[PDB]
RNA sequence: AGAGUGUAGCUUAACACAAAGCACCCAACUUACACUUAGGAGAUUCAAUUGACGCUCUGA
């Protein structure tokens, strides 16, 4: 069940806005990271 | 201001002290040295020994003066 | 006491695609977003999403949107890889792509000489050899092709006792990352089969048991 | 300057679902626990009775099913993945 | 008083004494990592697993990717097999699970409390 | 096919004046745990001491 742990809001007081962006780097694979 | 000689000061320098950095002072009292340990800032934990307890207490005396009650706080000192 | 030398291995394949949402889930998702962005103090793009955009106004009066356009629209024709590589056979149990956001297990098709049912994979164990050492020997007799599967601890998961003489199994997981098949083609019939299907594939009812240490997640 | 966003008051509409889909969050998880500590209780029931069974057959086998493996050692897994590469 | 059949009722000090695996959670996003890391150490507390430390290590210079370690131990063989298990299933985004033991080369600063009963103990 | 049993995970807790007391779950403080705070889901298996629905063990 990785659904319900992949979401999860970071409990740092203060941090910039996280967009989920996509990180492929010739690898073929598709990852989304807040960045 | 602290007043001692500058001589005394060499040591500390001689030291590579990095921030987070546990530091074990074997004699301490009457201090300087762990007072130049202290003004660095970059040690994490102190460990200050010395045998006789009449030194220890002006050593004792002179961190309460020269150093802040929040810098000791639990066992940082 | 006579007994029939029977061991077994559970090749349980982990999920290569990432389990579905349920509605809470995206609905949640949306709501974490929007808590996420409610509680910031500054970030770099809102500087040109925003602020340049203010006073390229109070200019004209008297961008990031254009290159966040560019970002969007690239990777659009640029097609990603299919999240679903399962509807396109729909039927090809014998592919290791049959359903890859749940746990497999490979199953053979075991021929006795009295019986013919499908069961998992057998192993002949012998006494000169551990138990743990029976299910890295069936590796290459049953499946014939190029394995990477994974050993863990030795512990028996399950043991079941049927007699006619007795028979004897033993249970033991491993974890294939990758099950590339040589021979796609193979006399042998495995079949990669998922949890919910596990229960019709097999008849009897002493071994329907199985489903205990087999966990569905 | 050092204020993104300052306001985020709503009406009630918005605390109805911060409030309810919260307590279905208390619902879903606590049926996810509950099919998790099925598994547990399943996993150790099964293995204990295996491990039984090969005691009583043989006293020697268990002996050294009981080890444990060097292989755990440099144990390296992943997991699930969005999209093969 | 110690003829009397009452005697050591005050004794509390003998219910207390006054006298191993780590599991890498690396991943790339900042948010993700800790989460998953609270999982498994709840999973720990529950099963009545002992728990060190959850260590991290700083950033890797640039891009930027952050280790997240959880200290483990009173983990046997045979329990080892169920608690494995769980935590490759519940494996969130591509993050890489290791276990690493204490190799006798990776002392702790102790506290004065401590410290005092070491010194009686010694001499 | 027989042999036993039955309260949400546990407890004979239950005279009532009630179906109780620990376990459990997200939320904020916390690297975390933990403590505390603010919330949620819970049962006396079904029909009149008896009979049959679920579980368990022996029946090839």
């Amino acid at each position: 069940d990785s659904s319900r742990a992949s979401l999860t809001r970071v409990h740092r007081q203060a941090y910039a806005r996280l967009y989920p962006v996509l990180l492929v780097k010739q690898d073929g694979s598709t990852i989304h990271i807040r960045y | 201001y602290y007043l001692m000689d500058a001589a005394s000061l060499l040591p500390v320098l001689a030291l590579g002290l990095q921030p987070g950095d546990i530091v074990l002072d074997l004699c301490a009292a009457p201090g300087g040295k762990t007072l130049a340990l202290l003004q660095t800032g970059c040690c994490r934990n102190l460990a200050a020994n010395d045998l006789s307890p009449s030194r220890i207490a002006r050593l004792q005396k002179i961190l309460h003066s020269y150093v802040p009650e929040e810098i000791r706080d639990g066992n940082q000192v | 006491s006579p007994w029939r030398l029977l061991g077994a291995l559970c090749l349980q394949r982990p999920p290569v695609v990432s389990k579905p949402l349920t509605p809470l889930q995206e609905e949640m998702a949306s709501l974490l977003q929007q808590i996420e962005i409610e509680r910031s103090l500054y970030s770099d793009h809102e500087l040109r999403a925003l602020d340049e955009n203010q006073r390229l106004a109070k200019k004209k009066a008297d961008l990031a949107q254009d290159l966040e356009d560019m970002w969007e629209q690239k990777f659009l024709q640029f097609k990603l890889g299919a999240r679903i590589t399962e509807a396109d056979e729909k039927n090809d149990r014998t592919s290791l792509n049959r359903k890859l956001d749940r746990n497999l297990v490979l199953l053979v098709r075991e021929k006795f000489g009295d019986q013919d049912v499908w069961i998992l994979p057998q192993a002949e164990w012998q006494p000169g050899e551990t138990l743990r050492g029976t299910a890295e020997r069936t590796l290459a007799t049953l499946s014939e092709n190029n394995m990477e599967a994974k050993f863990l601890g030795n512990a028996p998961c399950g043991h079941y006792t049927f007699k006619f003489l007795g028979a004897k199994v033993f249970f033991f997981k491993a974890l294939l990352l990758t099950g590339d098949f040589s021979q796609a083609g193979n006399k042998g019939h495995h079949v990669w089969v998922t949890k919910d299907e596990l229960g019709d594939y097999l008849k009897p009812k002493y071994l329907a048991q199985v489903r205990r240490f087999v966990s569905d997640l | 300057k050092a204020r993104e966003r300052p306001q985020v008051e709503l009406t009630f509409e918005e605390t109805e679902r911060r409030a309810l889909l919260l307590k279905k969050w208390s619902l879903y998880k606590q049926q996810e626990r509950k099919m998790e500590r099925d598994t547990i209780r399943a996993m150790l029931e099964a293995q204990q009775e295996a491990l039984e069974e090969l005691q009583l057959e043989s006293p020697k086998l268990h002996a050294e099913a009981i080890k444990r493996d060097p292989n755990l050692f440099p144990f390296e897994k992943e997991g699930p993945h969005y999209t093969p590469p | 008083y110690k003829t009397k059949p009452t005697h050591g009722i005050g004794k509390y000090k003998h219910l207390i004494k006054a006298e191993v695996l780590n599991i890498h959670l690396t991943a790339y996003d900042m948010t993700l990592a800790e989460s998953y890391a609270q999982y498994v150490h709840n999973l720990c507390n529950s099963l009545s697993i002992k728990v060190e430390e959850s260590y991290a290590m700083p950033t890797k210079t640039i891009l930027t990717t952050h280790e997240r370690v959880v200290q483990i131990s009173g983990l046997s063989a045979t329990f080892a097999e169920i608690f494995l298990e769980i935590i490759q299933s519940s494996l969130p985004e591509g993050v890489r699970l290791s276990v690493k033991e204490h190799t006798e080369e990776d002392g702790r600063f102790k506290a004065r409390p401590e410290l005092e009963e070491l010194l009686a103990k010694l001499k």
